[PDB]
């Protein structure tokens, strides 16, 4: 429903014709940058639950292995 | 002179529904898994049908003609495949899409959410019967157990062991009726998914900023149909890859045998997104606790939209409910490889762990630490 | 205290929606006291909130924040919405109240 | 100061018209010109030659929201070709096939515009206008309509339809039409002395002569519907507009419909 | 007034 979805007064949207701007302006140089600081700002929160997680992994595995030895 | 796109009687639906409806702008891509699900849900239907249609399965020689499927029919065993994967890669982009859901505050629609549930009860049962259904040695195992589980409750357990099997263990018709609402099963969760696509259409998408969108809204035509576009093809080209390179990575072996009462099997497990759930099975010592504990892990899914103690609706600006959110992923990440592991020591006390890790931070640690963020955000 | 706004100040930092411009009562979910108290707003504030959760959509589309210049700092994050909040909150309340008895 | 030395520099004898219009004769005014006006300094103070740089035509959108206005809007328009291109004068015979409309016109229905007979037919539009405005080696060749917000969407697809009608169904009827729609306008325009007056300095200014009015029959009458249709696919098909709007612009489209719309899909 | 605004330089994006 376009026309009666919202009240916004005082904008102003400026865009260009796809055709007379390029597909990737610089992609990888400024690319890198923003993958880079959305990592940083991401992996302190996401990555220390996979890494205990992963050690418990290995220790599961670990005392498995380690289950009799040929026990004294 | 009238507009045909806005006047039509069948094409003002497809319009309002496909290419006018307005989509927030900054969806990511995780949105994108839904619309994989339904074309999923389709080729699986597709796969069903060549399953069907040329095929003569068998209550005592299904195994005979699954190997002849799969040796003596043309293109047998690439429709097999991507029957098998595709279930592999439906249960992938369900659980993505259930994650989303959880994840950016898209719960507080009370019945879309509801009747995803239900859709997930659906999935649930139809990948188990269908992984019944081809009659291999652990599938004969594994639906012995879990008809023992089931046969518990009076008048509905025991009267459906006699009405899903002639006898307990082979007779004459067997495997017909799980062929049968196996077949029809996945027409009604196509049809709960045409109701899902309405009620979401009533409600409006969401952002994963969690805001009013309505400020910056954009046509679903042609924006997100290239994305789903593009979605679709990185879809099939893993679909096929997992299919047409490594058949056998997400299944098993032990399936590859036919099936014999007298011969036990050394190690037994679901497939791999059951295996979780089995280990809830390994967690509590009782069997209807089991399978209300099975109920009760859903159940709370269901009751998620009730704890949502926040103000904030997402979580981008939510850390400690995040980092508690990726401590669950990873805690249903060790219950998959717990379930995998056989009964033994420790395994039995880090299922315990796991499992009341489980439902301690999705019933009382998030409601509790969206309380922390609001109250450190001078808020009450 | 000293440590506790100081701990206070760091969560604000890492939220994160000072990073796309965001005022804290612009991330408040949408509810029905809260869409009656976005109506009672005056029409500068509205005006600013709606070009908020605009530019803040247009940021989160191209995954990108706003220059460290640019973010909302502490001290300015007033609190324009919470009296309105709050006797929504109160008049809901009561008329609670007095449908209980 | 900057008042002073733009004066300076930009009002110059060899870049200046006195035109006249009416009961007068040319003798006595040359004479009196030569009197008055021969005192301009034409020489280059600085040497500072200023240049007619070529403008770039780039296709873009701006677009104005505020929804406090009553009624929205809009103004479409593609690269015109110049002052001294004639092929203008056959996208004159265009904007006279398509016309112009109010809310106030007597005629109602039945007017020969198809546009216009869609917007009262349907009740899109409080009224549009089509425009052709040329600069020196550029211009900006379109239209403009104010409507209210809930048709604004659909108006565009008819007017868009209309366009490429002009590339492909044009026929002989509504081709001769225009032609005698745009006489009666060249002709009934340069009445009075200030009009005529108006079109000698522009004449004098843009194309560097004034163009008879019998010139201008002849270069009317010599325009069918194959060279309109086809001077009408060289600038508007498969082309990149700019679009303005101002006021309840919500329902208007992106880019990216208008662009799509600006090309049918069966050639 | 609205001869006081003007777009902004798109040249990082432009061909
Ligand atoms: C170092 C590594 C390279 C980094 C790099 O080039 O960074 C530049 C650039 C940086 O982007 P940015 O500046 O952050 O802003 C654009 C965003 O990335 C957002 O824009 P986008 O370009 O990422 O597009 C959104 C998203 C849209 O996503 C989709 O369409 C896919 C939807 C999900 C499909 C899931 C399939 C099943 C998966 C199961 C697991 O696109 C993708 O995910 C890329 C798909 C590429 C397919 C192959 C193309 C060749 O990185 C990318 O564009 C990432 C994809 C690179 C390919
Ligand atoms: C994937 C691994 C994590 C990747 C990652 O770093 O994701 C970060 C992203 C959150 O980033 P966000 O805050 O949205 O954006 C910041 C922009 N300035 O995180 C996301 O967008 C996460 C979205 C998906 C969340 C779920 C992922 C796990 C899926 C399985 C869940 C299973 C749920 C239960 C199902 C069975 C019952
Ligand atoms: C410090 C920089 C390091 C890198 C150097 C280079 C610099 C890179 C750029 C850094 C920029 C600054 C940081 C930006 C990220 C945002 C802030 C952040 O993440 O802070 C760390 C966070 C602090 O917590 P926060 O949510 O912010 O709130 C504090 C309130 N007390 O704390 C955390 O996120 C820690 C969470 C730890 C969770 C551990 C969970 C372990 C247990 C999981 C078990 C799961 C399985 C259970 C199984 C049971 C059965 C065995
Ligand atoms: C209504 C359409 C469907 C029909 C007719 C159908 C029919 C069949 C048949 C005949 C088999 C046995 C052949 C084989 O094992 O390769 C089978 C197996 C299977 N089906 Fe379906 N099915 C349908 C939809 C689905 C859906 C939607 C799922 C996903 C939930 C699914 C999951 C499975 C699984 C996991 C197997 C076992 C594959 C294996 O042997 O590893 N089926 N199905
Ligand atoms: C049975 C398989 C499913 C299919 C085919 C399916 C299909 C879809 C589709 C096509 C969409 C719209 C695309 C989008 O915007 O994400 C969607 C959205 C959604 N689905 Fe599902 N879905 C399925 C399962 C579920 C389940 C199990 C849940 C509940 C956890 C769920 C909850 C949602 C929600 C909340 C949205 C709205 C997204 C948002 O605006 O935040 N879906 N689904």
């Amino acid at each position: 429903e376009f026309g009666n979805l919202a009240r916004i007064r005082h904008v102003i949207s400026y865009s260009l014709s796809p055709f007379e701007q390029r597909a990737f302006p610089s992609y990888f140089s400024k690319g890198i940058p923003n993958v880079l600081r959305r990592t940083r700002e991401r992996i302190l929160r996401v990555a220390p639950p996979f890494v205990v997680v992963y050690l418990i992994y290995t220790w599961g595995n670990q005392e498995f292995e380690q289950s009799k030895r040929k026990n004294p | 002179m009238t507009n045909m796109r806005k006047t039509h009687p069948l094409f003002k639906i497809i319009n309002h529904s496909f290419i006018d409806l307005p989509a927030p702008s900054n969806i990511s891509s995780w949105w994108n898994f839904g619309s994989l699900l339904g074309v999923c849900l389709m080729v699986q239907i597709i796969t069903g049908l060549f399953l069907a249609m040329h095929y003569t399965s068998d209550t005592m020689t299904a195994f005979s003609s699954v190997t002849h499927i799969c040796r003596d029919v043309n293109y047998g065993w690439l429709i097999r495949y991507m029957h098998a994967n595709g279930a592999s890669m439906f249960f992938i982009c369900l659980f993505l899409h259930v994650g989303r859901g959880l994840y950016y505050g898209s719960y507080t629609f009370m019945e879309t959410w509801n009747i995803g549930v239900l859709l997930l009860f659906a999935v649930m049962a139809t990948a188990f019967m269908g992984y019944v259904l081809p009659w291999g040695q652990m599938s004969f195992w594994g639906a012995t157990v879990i008809t023992n589980l089931l046969s518990a409750i009076p008048y509905i357990g025991t009267t459906l062991v006699e009405w899903i099997w002639g006898g307990f263990s082979v007779d004459k018709a067997t495997l017909t009726r799980f062929f049968a609402f196996h077949f029809i099963l996945p027409f009604i969760i196509a049809a709960l998914a045409i109701v899902h696509l309405l009620f979401l259409h009533e409600t409006g998408s969401n952002n994963p900023t969690g805001l009013n969108s309505d400020a910056d809204k954009i046509p679903f035509h042609p924006y997100y149909t290239i994305k789903d576009i593009l979605g679709i093809l990185i879809m099939f080209l893993i679909l096929m890859t997992l299919v047409l390179f490594f058949p056998d990575m997400l299944g098993d072996p032990d399936n590859y045998m036919p099936a014999n009462p007298l011969n036990t099997p050394p190690h037994i497990k679901p497939e791999w997104y059951f295996l979780f759930a089995y280990a809830i099975l390994r967690s509590i010592p009782n069997k209807l606790g089991g399978v209300l504990a099975l109920i009760l892990s859903i159940l709370i899914l269901a009751l998620m939209p009730f704890l949502h103690t926040s103000k904030q609706r997402s979580l981008m600006f939510r850390p400690i409910t995040q980092i508690l959110y990726w401590i669950l992923v990873a805690n249903l990440l060790i219950l998959t490889w717990i379930g995998g592991q056989p009964v033994e020591h420790p395994f039995i006390i880090i299922g315990q762990l796991a499992s009341i890790s489980y439902f301690s931070i999705i019933l009382i640690l998030m409601p509790i630490s969206g309380i922390i963020e609001d109250k450190m955000l001078k808020l009450y | 205290s000293k440590w506790l706004d100081g701990f206070r100040k760091w969560y604000y930092n890492a939220a994160g929606f000072n990073k796309l411009g965001l005022m804290r009562d612009d991330t408040l979910h949408e509810t029905e006291d809260v869409k009656e108290a976005i109506r009672r707003l005056p029409e500068d504030l509205y005006n600013d909130r709606m070009f908020r959760i605009k530019r803040a959509l247009d940021l989160t589309m191209r995954h990108q924040i706003l220059p460290k210049d640019q973010w909302t700092k502490y001290e300015e994050d007033k609190f324009y919405l919470e009296p309105y909040l709050k006797e929504v909150i109160r008049e809901r309340k009561e008329r609670e109240e007095w449908a209980k008895k | 100061t900057d008042l002073t030395d733009y004066l300076n520099r930009h009002y110059k004898a060899p870049r200046m018209v006195l035109a006249a219009a009416g009961g007068v004769e040319h003798q006595q005014l040359l004479d009196l010109a030569q009197k008055h006006l021969s005192s301009v300094s034409r020489v280059y103070e600085e040497d500072a030659v200023p240049g007619l740089t070529p403008c770039r035509f780039t296709g873009s959108e701006i677009r104005h929201r505020d929804d406090a206005l009553p009624l929205a809007h809009v103004a479409i328009a593609v690269e015109g070709p110049g002052w001294a291109n004639p092929d203008n004068v056959t996208l004159q015979v265009a904007n006279a096939i398509i016309g112009h409309y109010d809310c106030t016109y007597g005629g109602g229905v039945h007017l020969s515009s198809p546009l216009a007979s869609v917007a009262v037919a349907n009740k899109l539009c409080q009224s549009f206008q089509t425009f052709n405005i040329s600069y020196s080696d550029t211009g900006l060749l379109g239209a403009h309509f104010v409507c209210d917000a809930m048709s604004i969407d659909d108006m565009v697809f008819f007017l868009q339809g209309q366009w490429m009608r002009l590339c492909t169904s044009a026929t002989e009827s509504e081709v001769t039409r225009g032609k005698n729609i745009l006489r009666n306008a060249l002709v009934s325009h340069l009445d009075g002395t200030t009009p005529v007056c108006e079109d000698i300095g522009r004449s004098l200014l843009t194309y560097g002569r004034r163009i008879p009015l019998a010139e201008w029959e002849s270069r009317i009458q010599e325009v069918d519907a194959q060279m309109l249709r086809d001077i009408c696919s060289k600038y508007f098909y498969d082309q990149c507009p700019a679009v303005a709007g101002y006021g309840p612009i919500e329902q208007l489209p992106d880019y990216n419909r208008i662009r799509s719309g600006m090309f049918w899909l069966r050639f | 007034s609205h001869t006081d605004v003007k777009v902004p330089d798109f040249s990082d994006y432009r061909r």
